[PDB]
């Protein structure tokens, strides 16, 4: 676990993830883990990500 | 290698998802415990683990690389392997160690092995190309003379004989990539028909036949009736909005006009370049897998679907500046 | 199903000729080989006179004599292409001939490759060796002592991959080979020594550089002048050690030489036959020296004239040359000292039958006899010929001068329709000037087909022969368009109208392009005298293949099978295709069916629905291999002719869409033979299709009852026990499946020629193999034998 919500980056510990959370932020931070498609919500993410190979 | 034709049990990852062609590299990036463990005793015992097709048939691929990227408190493996010989499956159990019966290689003789005039035997052995359209002719004159021994023209042979194919495959893919005509193509037509099998844009179920198919002469044969008909690319999940097309397929650089590169995250994108196409943000360059280019996404304007990257950069008279990258998994070749 | 090969007509094409002292020790033997066939000759004052004929179980490819020291006479060693050796003696008990194995052995290797310019088998002067170039890089030995009956043999390694031709050095200290190779810096010929104690080569009397860039023939020169002498494609070079000499003779660059003979012992006297027929005699001219030695002043190259285009060549005695051919006729002709008032020397004194190569034909009873003839194509380039077999053999011919394509007959005429291919050159004046005037040039009624719908080398030219059955005469020649290749031609009736008419399927042949963009279906009609252009129709690609289809043409355009249909409007119509993946080349029908196949054994069964009115894929089999001929045995089985010199059978199956697909095999058999046409006729047992090889070699191919086949497949491994083979190869090894790297028994498949041998063996013998299973198993053959 420990995941990051944005770039879905994997962190060992919560320490590191809260560390690197706060670095996104742009009013657009869902960034797509395939295409590097830019999404608003997470409501947004979780269609376009399952439309690509996979 | 495998015995020929022989029964071993091999270990699968299961975070392939790809097809793969013998002698192309797989490129891998591994973050989970369980895909680490099996890339390190495959270095101690054979090196060599499983990557089925998508459930009949696959190819087996070799660790030829091994990177160790301990960052961020979390292991990142970074591992490329080539393929090496297909096979068919017998029984895949997640323990996911599959049974698997290897498919062995056809060749075969050359048409006239067994029309030749053996007073004509020894004059088989032709001096080398020079480095011609009139050559040509004499290597089909002097190599199936001995048609006329039989109830099929010359012509007619040579599009069976593997040297005259490769050669018109050659022809193309000089077109495709600038600097692609010295010891880049392997002499052996076994191996430069499966060369080709990877540097085409074609789907995945063209990619499966050309893997079932047994002999390299027919694969070449193949290979060359996809590389004539379909002069279209477009995009798979709506179909009749065609993208680009061949005469615009270029090569960036040295490794050809499409080769596998991976994201950050781990997910691998065989990127065909070209110069035009028809049919999602603004330039950035991190991570960009071409030094010195921009890139952007993009998608189809029927089906929105991903389609690739735009990259476009400054510098100075750069070449090329418009440009395009699209990801062989979204595309679809059609005959115009 | 179960079927039946015999041969009807043994095979008539020579692969090679040597002469020695084989029978006695002072006759003078001539022996000939037929492919498989082996023909023993004694040299008469007036000619050859038969002495033996034997087959072996397997094509004879390497054919030598030799005489070691302490022996009657020559023995003799041949080599299959299934690596089989053996050294033969001749053994006479008063009037019992008998060609006994002194020793036999298989030298096949399970790895190797086999080289670029195929078996090479050479023999040491001295009789000390038997050098076999086997593969590339392999040079196997077998030891000749009078302790090795097996054969046992040790190879070397060596450095050259790329060798040409090898022979053994005469004159030398030690056993010396001789050989032209080619590596990427050119083309060399260079010596080794071979120790029989190391087993390994030792350093070579000499090594030459460079050679010519295409030399492909070695000769050893003998005692006398010693060395070796290299023919290339303008030149000719002789090397000995410090010793070399060149010539560059006008005379022989229009062609290159591939067979070569020895006149005298002395080497002085060479032939020399090319690919198009000439015939050569290359002199040494020996300067007597002023020390009892002699030495090589120069070298000299005249034309004696023009024979058979020869495979292999032999003088025998008094100006006598043997000319045995693969493409015409075997000829024994006489050398003249005069030059006679055209130029050449050389005089036909004697032909012989020469049916290969059998490229197409069609069985006809032109006499309304209800028996059955065979009128076949013939030949090649001036060899073309057509021969007609009857029934011992009576076989006509009539001699065309150019190359016979395709045959057909037609009965409305009474005539047959002949697809011919003439080579021409181009002139400086801007034409096609024919080589000798031909069946095409030389005929009554020429026609050059207009069309116009498509608007010094050498250039193909196609083209049509009319001819009557019975002068066998040249009626009529149709010259199709210039660059046109004419593929298949049918005689036959297109539905209702009642008029016959000749279709031929003809493509449109370029070096710039590779493949068929074009082509036509031309049908013609012969009635008043004279060829009638009844429409053709303009397709894109090559018409490889067309069958009648009851009332409908069908016709193959590269992949596309497709059904054409005759209007009322004396024209064409495209009723309906089927598209394929494979080249449609092969179409065979057999009623509502259609058997399409490529040139890599992709059969593929259709079915033409008359009320769905298309055709419909049923089922199909690919397995990647070289497929020379294929045809229908009946509505389930099929057969063709594969790979090197088999022959398959496969059938339909007895639930699944995917197992009712899937078309099984039953009969594997190697013939021997390369069959390139299947044709339906004859001269208990059902289906009578007949095949023509390039060997000459006629087949029968019939099918059996399962209780027979059970019977016949019996007594064949009971007759192998009794019947002395002449290699001692046995039976089961030579009819074995056998491509380059397969190698499968034989089933499925009964041979005639070892069942049809049970009449020719004794009494003792008979009743021995029919122990546990008389004059029944005669019945049976006799019934067999009518076929
Ligand atoms: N920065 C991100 C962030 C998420 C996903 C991707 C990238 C990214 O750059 N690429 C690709 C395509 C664009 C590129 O040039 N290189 C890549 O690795 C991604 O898939
Ligand atoms: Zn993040
Ligand atoms: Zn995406
Ligand atoms: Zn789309």
């Amino acid at each position: 676990k420990h995941k990051c919500k944005y770039c879905s980056k994997v962190f060992g510990t919560d320490s590191s993830l809260q560390i690197h959370l706060r670095s996104h932020t742009g009013e657009r931070p869902f960034v797509c883990s395939v295409c590097g498609h830019r999404f608003t919500t997470k409501g947004n993410l979780k269609v376009h990500f399952h439309r690509h190979p996979q | 290698l495998h015995d020929d034709d022989s029964c071993q049990v091999i270990p699968v990852l299961p975070q392939v998802m790809m097809i793969l062609i013998p002698g192309q590299t797989l490129p891998l990036q591994l973050f989970h415990p369980q895909e680490v463990s099996m890339v390190r005793n495959l270095i101690q015992k054979d090196r060599t683990f499983a990557v089925l097709a998508y459930a009949q048939f696959g190819t087996t691929a070799e660790i030829y690389a091994y990177r160790e990227e301990q960052d961020f408190g979390i292991e990142i493996v970074k591992v490329k392997a080539i393929g090496r010989q297909r096979f068919k499956v017998l029984e895949l159990r997640t323990q996911q160690q599959a049974k698997v019966q290897i498919l062995p290689e056809c060749v075969l003789p050359s048409t006239m092995s067994a029309v030749q005039l053996e007073s004509l035997n020894k004059c088989q052995i032709f001096p080398s190309k020079p480095v011609s359209y009139k050559w040509w002719q004499k290597y089909q004159k002097r190599k199936f003379h001995c048609a006329n021994l039989t109830s099929w023209p010359r012509w007619l042979y040579s599009l069976y004989d593997a040297e005259t194919l490769m050669d018109r495959i050659k022809k193309q893919l000089r077109e495709w990539d600038e600097n692609l005509k010295d010891d880049s193509l392997p002499s052996n037509p076994i191996d430069f028909s499966y060369r080709v099998a990877a540097c085409l844009p074609i789907d995945d179920v063209l990619r499966i036949q050309l893997l079932k198919i047994g002999s390299a002469i027919q694969r070449l044969r193949c290979e060359l009736d996809i590389m004539n008909k379909c002069t279209s690319l477009c995009c798979k999940q709506c179909q009749e909005t065609e993208i680009t097309t061949k005469n615009e397929i270029f090569s960036l650089s040295l490794c050809g006009p499409m080769a596998a590169y991976v994201n950050p995250h781990g997910y691998v994108h065989e990127t065909l370049t070209v110069y035009k196409a028809c049919n999602i943000g603004r330039p950035s360059t991190e991570h960009s897998w071409f030094p010195g280019y921009a890139w952007t996404v993009a998608q189809c304007k029927i089906c929105a679907s991903h389609i690739g990257w735009k990259f476009t950069a400054t510098k100075k008279d750069m070449s090329p500046q418009k440009f395009w990258g699209l990801t062989r998994s979204a595309l679809l070749p059609t005959i115009p | 199903s179960y079927n039946y090969v015999v041969t009807a007509q043994k095979p008539t094409a020579v692969n090679g000729c040597v002469t020695g002292h084989f029978t006695s020790a002072e006759d003078l033997n001539l022996l000939i080989a037929k492919n498989t066939r082996l023909e023993i000759y004694v040299v008469t004052a007036e000619g050859l006179r038969p002495v033996k004929e034997v087959g072996m179980y397997g094509k004879i490819a390497v054919m030598e004599l030799f005489r070691p020291k302490g022996e009657s006479k020559d023995l003799l060693f041949i080599l299959t292409a299934k690596y089989n050796a053996c050294i033969l003696e001749y053994k006479q008990s008063g009037e019992s001939i008998d060609i006994i194995t002194r020793a036999h052995g298989n030298v096949q290797d399970r790895i190797g490759r086999p080289s670029e310019t195929g078996i090479i088998g050479i023999i040491d002067p001295e009789c000390r060796m038997i050098g076999l170039r086997l593969y590339d890089g392999l040079f196997k030995v077998i030891p000749l002592d009078r302790d090795n009956k097996e054969l046992k043999a040790f190879n070397i390694r060596l450095e050259e991959l790329h060798v040409i031709d090898v022979k053994f050095l005469y004159g030398c200290q030690a056993p010396t080979i001789c050989f032209v190779y080619q590596d990427p810096q050119g083309r060399h010929v260079k010596t080794y020594e071979v120790s029989l104690r190391e087993k390994e080569f030792n350093k070579g009397p000499w090594k030459q550089e460079n050679v010519e860039a295409e030399a492909s023939m070695v000769i050893a020169v003998p005692e006398p002048f010693g060395g070796a002498i290299i023919i290339g494609q303008e030149s000719i070079t002789y090397h000995n050690g410090d010793k070399y000499l060149a010539i560059a003779p006008p005379i022989i660059k229009q062609s290159t030489i591939v067979c070569h003979n020895r006149v005298d012992p002395n080497g002085s006297r060479y032939l020399l036959g090319d690919m198009e027929g000439r015939l050569f005699m290359l002199l040494l001219e020996k300067e007597e020296q002023m020390d009892g030695t002699v030495t090589l002043k120069d070298l000299r190259v005249e034309l004696l004239g023009e024979t058979s285009i020869a495979e292999c060549l032999t003088y025998l005695d008094n100006g006598v040359v043997f000319v045995g051919s693969r493409l015409g006729d075997s000829q024994l002709v006489k050398l003249n000292v005069d030059s006679n008032e055209q130029g050449s020397y050389v005089v036909a004194m004697e032909t012989f039958t020469n049916l290969g190569p059998i490229v197409d034909m069609c069985v006809v009873d032109l006499e309304r006899q209800g028996q059955g003839q065979l009128v076949t194509c013939s030949g090649a380039f001036k060899e073309g010929s057509l021969r007609i077999i009857r029934n011992k053999l009576h076989i006509r011919t009539v001699p065309l001068y150019e190359s016979p394509r395709k045959i057909c007959y037609q009965e409305v005429s009474q005539c047959f329709g002949v697809l011919s291919s003439r080579i021409e050159v181009q002139d400086t004046s801007g034409g096609t000037t024919a080589l000798r005037p031909s069946a095409s040039t030389q005929a009554l009624s020429s026609s050059v087909s207009s069309s116009k719908l498509f608007s010094g080398e050498e250039v193909e030219v196609h083209n049509l022969l009319i001819i009557d059955q019975h002068t066998f005469e040249v009626l009529h020649a149709h010259q199709f368009l210039q660059n046109e290749y004419a593929l298949s031609l049918v005689s036959c009736k297109l539905g209702k109208d009642p008029n016959t008419y000749f279709i031929v399927g003809t493509a449109m042949v370029y070096p710039e392009e590779a493949e068929p963009k074009q082509g036509r279906i031309v049908v013609f009609q012969y009635s008043d005298g004279k060829l009638q252009t009844v429409a053709e129709k303009e397709v894109k690609g090559a018409v490889y293949s067309m069958v009648e289809f009851n009332g409908k043409l069908l016709a193959s355009i590269n992949s596309t099978v497709r059904l054409y249909e005759w209007t009322t409007e004396k024209e064409l119509r495209t009723e309906c295709n089927h598209y394929n993946n494979i080249m449609a080349l092969y179409l065979k029908t057999k009623g509502d069916f259609i058997l399409v196949g490529d040139l890599m054994r992709s059969v593929l069964l259709l079915a033409y629905k008359p009320m769905e009115g298309n055709f419909e894929e049923i089922a199909r089999d690919f397995n990647p291999n070289w497929m020379s001929a294929v045809e229908i045995l009946d509505d389930d089985n099929f057969l063709g002719a594969e790979n090197a010199f088999n022959l398959f059978v496969c059938q339909k199956d007895s639930t699944t869409d995917e197992e009712r697909q899937h078309l099984q095999e039953v009969g594997l058999f190697h013939l021997g033979e390369f069959v390139n046409v299947f044709c339906h006729g004859s001269l208990p047992t059902q289906g009578s299709v007949l095949f023509g090889t390039v060997n000459g070699m006629i087949g029968l191919v019939t099918s059996l009852s399962e209780s027979w086949y059970n019977l016949l497949l019996d007594m064949q491994n009971r007759l192998n026990k009794v019947i002395k083979s002449v290699g001692k190869i046995e039976h089961s090894f030579w009819r074995s499946f056998h491509t380059e790297r397969k190698t499968e028994p034989a089933t499925g498949f009964i041979d005639g020629d070892l069942i049809e041998s049970f009449l020719d063996i004794s009494r003792p013998k008979m009743q021995e193999v029919v122990a546990n299973l008389a004059d029944d198993l005669i019945k049976v053959v006799e019934e067999l034998t009518r076929i």
